[PDB]
């Protein structure tokens, strides 16, 4: 067992390493464009949040099914 | 559980041959066939178009648009029905898969590009087909010398590094892609099927977009080689 | 087996890290010229989807394999 | 215990470095554009930072996740 | 063969992550700039297709050929 | 201890890994935007430096918290 | 070997992972330019090809002279 | 020992590694905005290198703090 | 001999990987100024190869050190 | 002394990988700037020389003591 259990230990922390990776940049450049539009005009702001929680929401959902998977890894491990 | 590199083998002249794949490319060869015969029967220039009529135009005009955009037809006109051929039948090949063809795991046919023999066959025919066409236009010798210059003299272990790579390129995208998709459906059938169904469905519905965007990738690219294989 | 086990969990880890950050990225950068085109133009949103599901999808269609790779190593291990 | 142990450490080593890189560029692009905007308005200053905190927000969120899932992983261990 | 097989797998996983990475990105990448230029010009969506399918091409070579060498080293091992 | 010291050396250094990976890109894509509007207008100089250390602050915070847990697992083991 | 080809194993898929990475996201951002000039000028395309097949020569190389590596390290391993 | 010492230089390569990743694309991130301001306005060289030196020096401040910690590890190991 | 080929083909492996990120990206970041420039300056392309081949030998003399010392580890290891 | 050597050389492929991804993708950056430069002002060449060798002199020194400390570790190892 404890071989498999760092197995997962590890494998569990590279799902979560990845998933903040790619949501924190994800997002970040996401809303760099967010903050751009309302500098260029003040009101835009109610348009473009349809634009950005759709950019968001496929974002986060990929934070949300690595998170998951690690849950999966050290709770309930496949193997 | 899974398997993948398996055939239904043959030996037809001391060489061993793959009745799957043979069986896909001659269906994919002989609906090709018949939809061209179609045409040859129903096409008019005088009464208005049928819808057989309608695709191969549209599939003609873009690729001729391609060829006179990127070479000219008055150069190159034998690449206009090569580009078209390889679209339509990378097309039609990749499209068979959409069929509901697996049972218990096993599929009747696999799509042909899921074969290594397949993609070599069409790579390597377009690169001796670009190669021999660059020559008839660039010298026997002439050619050879103008794939190492480039466009930059002093890059020509890149120049020949890419030349090296353009079939391997179209060879192993085209391969990998289909090949993927035939390892997909078999883990997808791991599920029982009161659920297999879904993830099935969303695989294979734009499994039909990406066989499209394939074939035309390959035909867009064939045409970019032979006009690099034919400039100056 | 452990050993197989521990290397199924690591490289099947490695897969949906690199899931993550190739597609919370790939949608951030897609989604940053999303909200940029519907700042430049209210008018041209439902236009600008077509290129944006276009992109989503062949950046999604990546995550998607991943997904399968990794849920092929941890419940149905290749070796 | 001890392969589990280390295989914590590198586990939460590792869930605590993808959160870093993912927040540190994440906040720089963000802010990126923050600094963009109000050196082309200064009087935008006030509304920017509705979307700037939106977009920070999402960031963080990722960081203080990762940040708890390595404070398990290490004081905790799942296994 | 077991330490063999765990190699297979973690050096496959490794395949599969920087596939993932760099294909993602790429098409985010590639994707960005049809989405801008329709969006400064709305009738060139089929102009910009072309050019968007040779970068595409490029781009998901470096995932399709890295998924045939994955699927070498854990279907077929090369020792 | 011996297995435990060299995950909790690696564990260490990929958090400061990461923290540098994301501090010192974080803080040149900040900056580049302070040195951009100081470019384009230099009697802004004054007012963006408060958009600046607010975002500099943000992505120090990540380097000096993944520092100090780093210094955790290096001085004071949690196991 | 039984370590030596795990070695061989990983080591290859380092080369192709960041083979990948650098390729996938290189060809990308070469693309993003091709696809923004014919957006902009449509008769540009046959003068952007030439910088864009050299841009893509020097990419595809470095991805393809790993792919020959990484066939060294796993068929003709130096060990 | 020889446990520790191999951790020692795994985490102190990581830590190099990460100090060279942060600071190489901090350093040309923050200086492509400097090279950027003095092609558009000649005069203005003077003036941005006070906004460049204070980015460099973050970002660089991460590079020596990480080789301070490198050094830490491999030659007064921690354990 | 197993763990000294192996560490051998594994931190060459890194050296090749880290070497082909870093050229794929750094060619295709100065390819795409190459391409911009020729279209929006199509006069230019004559001028514009002194700082691409500047910017591609800084890049490439890094990818062909490091190849260098992906080969002595391999082929004449140091230890 | 082999599990240190092992430890040897993947660390010093460690500092060599974070080094190339660092100067290569920092050249790239730092490239981009002066081409798109001699693109806009084509007497600029010359001054652009100076903000160009600052950026690649801060670039190249990351490069040349990350080489440095890798030849440190795999011909005089730390311990
Ligand atoms: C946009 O969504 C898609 N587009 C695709 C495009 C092409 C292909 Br070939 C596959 C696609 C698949 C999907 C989703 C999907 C929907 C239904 C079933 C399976 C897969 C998805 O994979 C999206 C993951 N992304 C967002 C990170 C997903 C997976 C797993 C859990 C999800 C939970 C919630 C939402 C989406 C979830
Ligand atoms: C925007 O939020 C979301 N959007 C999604 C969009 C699609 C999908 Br399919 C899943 C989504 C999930 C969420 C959140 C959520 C809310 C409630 C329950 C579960 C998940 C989230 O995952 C956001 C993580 N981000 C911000 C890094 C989250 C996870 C864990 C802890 C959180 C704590 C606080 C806030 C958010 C927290
Ligand atoms: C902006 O701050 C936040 N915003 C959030 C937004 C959403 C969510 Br869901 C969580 C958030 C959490 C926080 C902080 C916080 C404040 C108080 C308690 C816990 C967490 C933070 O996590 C910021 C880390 N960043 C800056 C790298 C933090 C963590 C640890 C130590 C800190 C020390 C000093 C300052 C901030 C510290
Ligand atoms: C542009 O090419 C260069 N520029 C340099 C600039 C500076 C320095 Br100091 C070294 C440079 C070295 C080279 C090449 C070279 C040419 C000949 C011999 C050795 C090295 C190269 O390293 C390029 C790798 N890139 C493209 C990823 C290469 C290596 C290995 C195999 C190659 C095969 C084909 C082509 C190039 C091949
Ligand atoms: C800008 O500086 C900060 N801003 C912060 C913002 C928020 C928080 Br919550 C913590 C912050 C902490 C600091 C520094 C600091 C100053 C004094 C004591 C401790 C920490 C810092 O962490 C900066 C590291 N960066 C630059 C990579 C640092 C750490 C270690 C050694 C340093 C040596 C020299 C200079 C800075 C040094
Ligand atoms: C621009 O070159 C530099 N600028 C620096 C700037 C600051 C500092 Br403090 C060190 C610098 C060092 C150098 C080179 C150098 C020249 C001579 C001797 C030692 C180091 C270099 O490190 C460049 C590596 N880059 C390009 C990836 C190098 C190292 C090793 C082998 C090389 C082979 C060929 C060419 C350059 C070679
Ligand atoms: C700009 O230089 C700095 N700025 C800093 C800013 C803040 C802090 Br807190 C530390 C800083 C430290 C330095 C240098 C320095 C100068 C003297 C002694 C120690 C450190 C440096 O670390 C730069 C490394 N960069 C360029 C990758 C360095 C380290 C090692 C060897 C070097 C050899 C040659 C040149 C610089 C060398």
């Amino acid at each position: 067992d404890p071989t498999i259990a760092a197995g997962a230990l590890i494998g569990g922390g590279l799902i979560m390493a990845g998933g903040a990776i790619g949501a924190g940049i994800g997002d970040g450049v996401a809303g760099n464009a967010l903050i751009s539009g309302v500098a260029r005009q003040p009101e835009a702001q109610g348009r473009l949040f349809t634009p950005f929680f759709i950019t968001v929401g496929l974002v986060e959902a990929a934070y949300f099914i690595n998170l998951a998977f690690m849950a999966l890894f050290v709770f309930a491990t496949p193997v | 559980q899974i398997e993948v590199g398996e055939h239904h083998t043959a030996t037809w002249l001391g060489m061993t041959v793959n009745t799957d794949t043979v069986l896909s490319t001659a269906i994919a060869g002989l609906i090709v066939i018949a939809l061209a015969f179609y045409l040859r029967a129903k096409v008019t220039s005088t009464d208005v178009p049928g819808g057989v009529q309608l695709f191969f135009e549209a599939i003609t005009i873009q690729m001729r648009n391609q060829v006179e955009s990127a070479i000219g037809m008055r150069i190159a006109p034998f690449v206009l029905p090569l580009a078209v051929t390889i679209f339509v039948f990378i097309l039609i090949s990749n499209w068979l898969a959409v069929l509901p063809v697996q049972y218990t795991t096993t599929e009747l046919l696999k799509s042909a590009a899921a074969d290594i023999n397949y993609v070599l066959a069409l790579a390597l025919f377009v690169f001796v087909c670009y190669h021999t066409a660059g020559i008839w236009r660039r010298g026997i010798v002439g050619h050879p010398i103008k794939l190492l210059k480039g466009h930059v003299t002093l890059l020509a272990p890149i120049n020949l590094v890419e030349e090296v790579a353009k079939p391997i390129s179209l060879s192993l995208r085209l391969f990998g892609n289909i090949f993927a998709g035939g390892i997909l459906v078999a883990l997808i059938a791991l599920f029982p099927p009161y659920i297999m169904w879904a993830p099935n469905a969303i695989w294979k519905a734009f499994d039909l977009f990406v066989g499209a965007i394939q074939a035309f990738i390959f035909a867009l690219l064939t045409i970019l080689y032979f006009s690099q294989a034919m400039e100056l």
